[PDB]
RNA sequence: CCCGGCGAGGGGAGUGAAAAAGAACCUGAAACCGUGUACGUACAAGCAGUGGGAGCACGCUUAGGCGUGUGACUGCGUACC
RNA sequence: GUAACGGGGCUAAACCAUGCACCGAAGCUGCGGCAGCGACGCUUAUGCGUUGUUGGGUAGGGGAGCGUUCUGUAAGCCUG
């Protein structure tokens, strides 16, 4: 009933991943792709 | 929409360089070297917080041994006698007494020798 | 009176060669 | 009382001028002048002109009596540099710097 | 005259009219504190015990203040293994003033 | 108005709220280069710090003692990706 | 360059057998503090108690946060 008093329901606005932003975030330096290989390249992958 | 990194980066760099005062040469002037210096200092502090207790206990023991031999008995037999006489004074207090009071230490030696004998 | 001005030029990157024998040749 | 004279954008490297500045740091002006008179260096002329200008300022603007003045402070800073080009062998080119300097002299009766 | 007693897992050697820093005590700021055990009393002649805890010795003191110590920094690091961590700490204490040592 | 080559550069005077707003002109950081003060350093061997620690200088304080700077000597210790 | 005890040095400060002491780690115990997961109570809902136990960590999975620039709340609030 005031434009600065509303709030969304809890557990409804999860943040989202951001890859490569330091050590503390737990996703820096390759952001979950492992080490060298075909699947760690830009645009890499295999057919269906 | 567009964000400029001007102020935050300067704040971080100043914060790191402030705690590198007194280091020699470029270690207190250049960020790339000062960062490593600060990290290594932190590790050393963590380790020395443990080494300190060992160093002081060793000093206390060495200091007690001299006074015990001055009164005519070795350290090992002295504290064995103290344990048999059920005396709970620790080593820091014993060394302090041995330096600042030559009579109470003699009394303790008398008691230990009597119990051990 | 005139003000001072600067200029510059870069080379073509001439392809120099190591004319002495190879380090660990065949 | 402090009197100051300066020479900015002097055409000389600061390191070469610094060799002459320490000759007179702390002396009386009377002996500083003839010390500067008999050294065979280019920067001695510049420093001497600055010193004479400082003495004249200290005589005219403020009080008189230069018979008991001393060189309390003197130092040399670095001015902007001019950049040029010098050709070398096999088509290479190099950068030349022409350095300048700022000269400051402070005198005082005290 | 001085006495020896243990309070926080450690032992101390004090005399009258002296201030000491100990571990945190759940005791109000104003009132006094008792120390039943005493390991040794010394002034000229030494009333020191074989069996611990001299029979009729107590030490009288009252709390002065509470507080926290200076900060320390904990740093953990591992060469070229992509891991580091930091942490701070401050420690509570208590201050007492020795008022009376009774044999 | 003064020094200077009828120079370049300054020092006064004056304008302006401000000239450390003087045309190389809003604010004006860092690398880099200097002057001054305090302490240390010419029989001493190494990632230059960290734990202990006299002496000296300065400030406060009613002794008590604190605070800041420096740091003789000594245990441990072969940068980062 | 001693260079096949770490050195100094050792006729026991060497080796075999028995015995009692002591030193010795971030192991264990004592004191103070923080967090995770259970069980049992109260709130009988957030939450508050009783306890038991756990807390090295790369690739990697899961959970909570700080700060920056823009839009509303904003003809509001701060500021010569
Ligand atoms: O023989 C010939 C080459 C040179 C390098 C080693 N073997």
């Amino acid at each position: 009933m005031r434009l600065n008093t509303l709030s969304p329901a809890e557990g409804s606005k999860k943040a989202g991943k951001r890859l490569g932003r330091g050590i503390g975030s737990g996703l820096g330096k390759t952001g979950g792709r492992g080490h060298k290989g075909q699947k760690s390249r830009s645009g890499g992958g295999v057919r269906r | 929409a567009r964000v400029k990194r001007g102020v935050i980066a300067r704040a971080r760099h100043k914060k790191i360089l402030k705690q590198a005062k007194g280091y020699y040469g470029a270690r207190s002037r250049v960020y790339r070297v000062a960062f490593q210096a600060v990290i290594k200092a932190g590790q050393y502090a963590y380790r020395d917080r443990r080494q300190r207790k060992r160093q002081f206990r060793q000093l206390w023991i060495a200091r007690i041994n001299a006074a015990a031999r001055q009164n005519g008995i070795s350290y090992s037999k002295f504290i064995n006698g103290l344990k048999k006489a059920s005396v709970e004074i620790d080593r820091k207090i014993l060394a302090d007494i041995a330096v600042f009071d030559k009579v109470a230490f003699t009394a303790l030696v008398e008691k230990a020798k009597a119990a051990l004998a | 009176v005139a003000v001072t001005v600067y200029e510059a030029w870069r080379q073509l990157g001439y392809k120099g060669s190591w004319w002495w024998p190879r380090i660990r040749g065949p | 009382m402090e009197t100051i004279a300066k020479h900015r954008h002097a055409r000389s490297s600061a390191q070469k001028v610094r060799l002459v500045a320490d000759l007179i740091r702390g002396k009386k002006v009377s002996q500083a002048l003839d010390i500067l008179t008999y050294t065979n260096k280019k920067a001695a002329v510049l420093v001497k002109k600055v010193l004479e200008s400082a003495i004249a300022n200290a005589e005219h603007n403020d009080g008189a009596d230069i018979d008991d003045l001393k060189v309390t402070k003197i130092f040399v800073d670095e001015g902007p540099s001019m950049k040029r080009i010098m050709p070398r062998a096999k088509g290479r080119a190099d950068r030349i710097l022409k350095r300048t300097s700022h000269i400051t002299v402070v005198v005082s009766d005290r | 005259m001085y006495a020896v007693f243990q309070s926080g897992g450690k032992q101390h050697r004090v005399s009258e009219g002296q201030t000491v820093r100990l571990e945190k005590l759940d005791i109000a700021t104003g009132e006094t504190v008792e120390f039943a055990e005493v390991l040794m009393i010394a002034n000229g002649e030494e009333v020191k015990i074989g069996v611990p805890f001299v029979d009729g010795g107590v030490i009288k003191a009252e709390v002065v203040a509470h507080g926290r110590g200076e900060k320390v920094k904990i740093v953990k690091f591992r060469r070229r293994k992509h891991y580091r961590k930091q942490q701070g700490h401050r420690q509570w204490f208590t201050d007492v003033k020795i008022t009376g040592i009774s044999a």
